[PDB]
RNA sequence: GAAACUGCGAAUGGCUCAUUAAAUCAGUUAUCGUUUAUUUGAUAGUUUACAUGGUAUAACUGUGGUAAUUCUAGAGCUAAUACAUGCUUAAAAUCUCGACCCUUUGGAAGAGAUGUAUUUAUUAGAUAAAAAAUCAAUGUCUUCGGACUCUUUGAUGAUUCAUAAUAACUUUUCGAAUCGCAUGGCCUUGUGCUGGCGAUGGUUCAUUCAAAUUUCUGCCCUAUCAACUUUCGAUGGUAGGAUAGUGGCCUACCAUGGUUUCAACGGGUAACGGGGAAUAAGGGUUCGAUUCCGGAGAGGGAGCCUGAGAAACGGCUACCA
């Protein structure tokens, strides 16, 4: 039977995962600018033993 | 056998759960958890053995339904949860926590430690590998994966994991010098300072550790845990702070303080 | 050249059920692992047919626009 | 001739292409055993086709090393070394000699003779007796 | 029946061992699945764990790339013409993994057709042209592409998963199997 | 809340020492050689919906058979976290096929495809250290001359490793049609939109309890047992089948190998192995079915369903008694 509490865990099902996609995205983004980082600070050394 | 086991003997269970050797015939068998059976204290055995706080299992159980008791920030109801080495356990209606560390005599120790000092705890790093996507992920000693880790951790480092959020707050490199803790052995349960690492290629690694008093052990790579730069623990240390104490000298101490 | 082909002298009859069947099969929502090899199959069987027939199932494409 | 049988053999996931025509000697992939175990220039240059053997087949090097006396070499691509030890009687306070056979698997880019001293490491099963893979010569 | 220990057989030296216990249920072993060229039939098999095996009893068609175009095309198998185990498979036309098998040519002849526009829009003319380079094939593929049935080897195991997947023969591997056949 | 369906357990525990002489077992290794219910931690915008069927039945009603059993036959009903189906959710990037203006250094509306799972083929997964000339394709830039820098890659002693990418494939999976408690927040006042605390499910990875195989060394008496294994696999190579997986485990073709006076092979064993027990001044000698660990069995052989886990026996089937 449809009643209002079904449609409710829809509803929150569906806003877990859009959570969790955007959670998961923002942690990656974060990553790759703590990697480019990393990359540009080693490459400026490798530039100062040339 | 025909299957996995589940029972397990008083005689055949580890020793250093000091049980009675006449109270029963068996004894409490780990459930499977992040622990390994043999290096871990279950929770019956800490609040009734240890606490004093449960007379037999039947409170135990009645303890751990009323979500008293939590380990590492979450609430567990299994009386036989593997609570392990470096995991917090909250008991907020005592206002107590407790870090489970193993004393000199290499049995774990009733530690009561401070909220703050409870907010994190400290894991080996046991594993760096790729997942899929491309997503680098950690695995530590006590079975936490965590993705996104700092490039520069590599295995047999320490990762400080705050329990709130379950991620990296700062990690220590495995190097001379450093503050480490032997978690196996004969050696279990002595602080000292890192020597130097000689490396088998194909075997197992041996790391020489000198003690403050200035004694030296040699003990297998996989029974250190870092845990600080020298007189700069980042955890609180247990009585004795894992100095291992002759005999004679434990007579004269105790006579002494008698 | 196919062994169970329909003959050159009946093609021109079953060419046109042919035509007409692969076209809905086209229009399967291409979702899901094995209903997107399906447009895929479908899509590849064209250069089976001969052009005049190709020409057709691009004709049935073309009509509802 | 290295094609000397019913079925071709070839280095699997070994691709030349016959397009491109880059090179006339055919890829051929190796690996290094570690331990320090050098892999002879022989198995790099060389032409013959070996699933289980330690640089260019795949079977990996991992285990305990052992070093023995080449016994027999009468069987295709494997020998039988001899590893002789002293077994200590406490009774008698006094050792007595003792041997056993095992049986290890050679690749051809070894040459061996009856007599040589071979170092061998432990792999996987590569037959009923074959558990060691011969790793170097002297 | 079929059982994999190693007990009943002979040691090394030559002793007949004794009976050490009954047979295990995690050392044990199925009849073979004799794949055949025919209308498809495939029946799951329940094995060690959750996991499943597929068995293919008959089969008529495979997927086989072509290497050196980098391209895999699904194919009816004509029939199996050479086995290097055992010639019998070869008579009965069981199918097995490394049975050399002839397939029809037509998906690879029309890719070929259109990928490059020769025989064996401005749109394909521009990338045709460009492209016009990497025509030229081997002989011997173009040979049999003109008989219209391709030699090719199976990489599958119809026994294990129920593909009958497979790549085209070519170069030192053409020549050997066709001086064998 | 009886009964029944569904899920889980019944493979733990308890008993005995028949068989078992490099077998078990003890110590010590390995899985880069594989399965793993469960626990723990991660992890899936890519898949009529105000929510689909009997492609269905139990319990139950009613009519019955047999001397008898935890025997059940016909008919009538009705449910799911059973069974079987099936949608709903951002943007961007990239790669193909490309109408059309146009012959350019071309451009280009549009049409497609991308998560996972399986199968296969191919590609990347760099490096001991420094400089140039051209052929082809061809991209950013300026001071139209030529110029073009910081350019991306983890782990192991070691890999075809982790991971990624390209082209396809699948009687092919998964991606919540489940349940409790409670009624907060926005307003255009609609039983409108949004929303909390939990349970149970689910792909993959890791951890844990485990499982399987496995490296080196070690067993009492017997030489009046000296040669054994190989036809019917014994040793090894190749390819395949099977296995969760390595492997003569089995098949087909090949060679002739493998062990042995450093005692193989055969025989006896009132032989389960060990931690241990007794005695002895010490060496030794004997005992260990028996409180713990490991192995095997359920009257004797043989063979299987289920399930993550059984060759189970207080599960089933034959034969022998
Ligand atoms: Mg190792
Ligand atoms: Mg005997
Ligand atoms: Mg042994
Ligand atoms: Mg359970
Ligand atoms: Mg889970
Ligand atoms: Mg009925
Ligand atoms: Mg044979
Ligand atoms: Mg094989
Ligand atoms: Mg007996
Ligand atoms: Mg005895
Ligand atoms: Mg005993
Ligand atoms: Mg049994
Ligand atoms: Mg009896
Ligand atoms: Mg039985
Ligand atoms: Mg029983």
């Amino acid at each position: 039977l449809v009643t209002p509490q079904r449609l409710q865990r829809k509803r929150h099902q569906r806003a877990l995962k859009v959570r969790n996609a955007q959670a998961q995205r923002e942690a990656a983004a974060e990553y790759a600018q703590l990697l480019a980082k990393r990359l540009s600070e080693r490459k400026a050394e490798k530039a100062e033993i040339r | 056998a025909r299957g996995p086991k589940k029972h397990l003997k008083r005689l055949a269970a580890p020793h250093h759960w000091l049980l009675d050797k006449l109270s029963g015939c068996y004894a409490p068998r780990p459930s499977a958890g992040p622990h390994k059976l043999r290096e871990s204290l279950p929770l019956i055995v800490f609040l009734r053995n240890r606490l004093k706080y449960a007379l037999n299992g039947r409170e135990v159980k009645a303890i751990l339904m009323q979500r008293h008791v939590k380990v590492d920030g979450k609430v567990r109801t299994d009386t036989t949860y593997p609570a392990g080495f470096m995991d917090v356990i909250t008991l907020d209606a005592t206002n107590e926590n407790f870090r489970l560390v193993y004393d000199v005599k290499g049995r774990f120790a009733v530690h009561r430690i401070t909220d703050e000092e409870a907010s994190y705890k400290l894991g080996k790093v046991k594993k760096v590998q790729l997942g899929k996507k491309g997503v680098p992920y950690v695995v530590t000693h006590d079975g936490r994966t965590i993705r996104y880790p700092d490039p520069n951790i590599k295995v047999n480092d320490t990762v400080k994991i705050d329990l709130a959020s379950g991620k990296i707050t700062d990690f220590i490199k495995f190097d001379a010098g450093k503050l480490v803790y032997v978690t196996g052995g004969r050696n279990l349960g002595r602080i000292g300072t890192i020597v130097h690492k000689e490396r088998h290629d194909g075997g197992f690694d041996l790391v020489h550790i000198k003690d403050s008093l200035d004694n030296t052990f040699v003990t297998r790579l996989n029974n250190v845990f870092v845990i600080g730069e020298q007189g700069k623990p980042y955890i609180s240390l247990p009585k004795g702070k894992g100095i291992k104490l002759s005999i004679a000298e434990e007579r004269d101490r105790r006579r002494a303080q008698q | 050249n196919g062994s169970q082909s329909i003959k050159a002298e009946d093609e021109k009859v079953v060419m046109p059920y042919v035509l007409r069947i692969f076209f809905g099969r086209a229009q399967v929502p291409p979702t899901s692992g094995q209903k997107r090899s399906r447009k895929i199959a479908v899509i590849s069987v064209l250069p089976n047919f001969k052009k005049p027939y190709i020409n057709d199932f691009l004709s049935l494409a073309s009509e509802r626009l | 001739t290295v094609q000397s049988e019913r079925a071709f053999q070839k280095q699997p996931h070994i691709f030349n292409n016959p397009k491109v025509k880059t090179s006339k000697r055919t890829k051929r992939w190796y690996k290094n055993a570690g331990l320090g175990f050098k892999t002879p220039k022989t198995a790099i240059e060389g032409s013959y086709i070996d699933k289980k053997c330690p640089f260019t087949g795949l079977v990996s090097i991992r285990g305990k090393i052992l070093t023995g006396t080449v016994v027999s070499t009468k069987m295709h691509r494997t020998i039988v070394i001899r590893r002789a030890y002293l077994h200590y009687i406490p009774k008698y306070n006094r050792y007595e000699k003792r041997h056993k056979n095992v049986p290890v698997h050679v690749s051809p880019a070894f040459r061996v003779q009856v007599g040589d001293i071979v170092t061998v490491g432990q792999c996987r099963p590569i037959s009923k007796t074959v558990r060691f893979n011969v790793v170097k010569v002297s | 029946g079929i059982s994999r220990d190693s007990r009943h057989k002979r040691s090394a030296t030559g002793a007949k061992r004794a009976q050490f216990r009954k047979k295990r249920k995690f050392e044990l072993g199925r009849q073979p699945a004799n794949t055949k060229i025919g209308a498809k039939r495939i029946h799951s098999v329940r094995t060690r764990g959750g996991n499943k095996k597929y068995r293919a009893l008959r089969i008529e068609t495979g997927n086989f790339s072509w290497a050196s175009e980098g391209i895999s095309k699904k194919t009816r198998i004509a029939g199996v013409v050479y086995h290097p185990s055992n010639n019998e498979l070869v008579r009965t036309n069981t199918l097995t993994k490394a049975a050399i098998v002839q397939i029809d040519a037509t998906p690879f002849r029309q890719w070929f057709e259109a990928h490059y526009g020769q025989t064996l829009s401005k749109n394909a003319e521009r990338k045709w042209a460009a492209r016009a380079a990497s025509a030229k094939i081997e002989s011997s593929v173009e040979s049999q592409f003109s008989a219209g049935r391709l030699y090719a080897c199976i990489s599958s195991r119809p026994g294990q998963s129920g593909r009958c997947d497979g790549y085209i023969l070519e170069g030192e591997e053409l020549a050997f199997y066709l001086r064998r056949l």
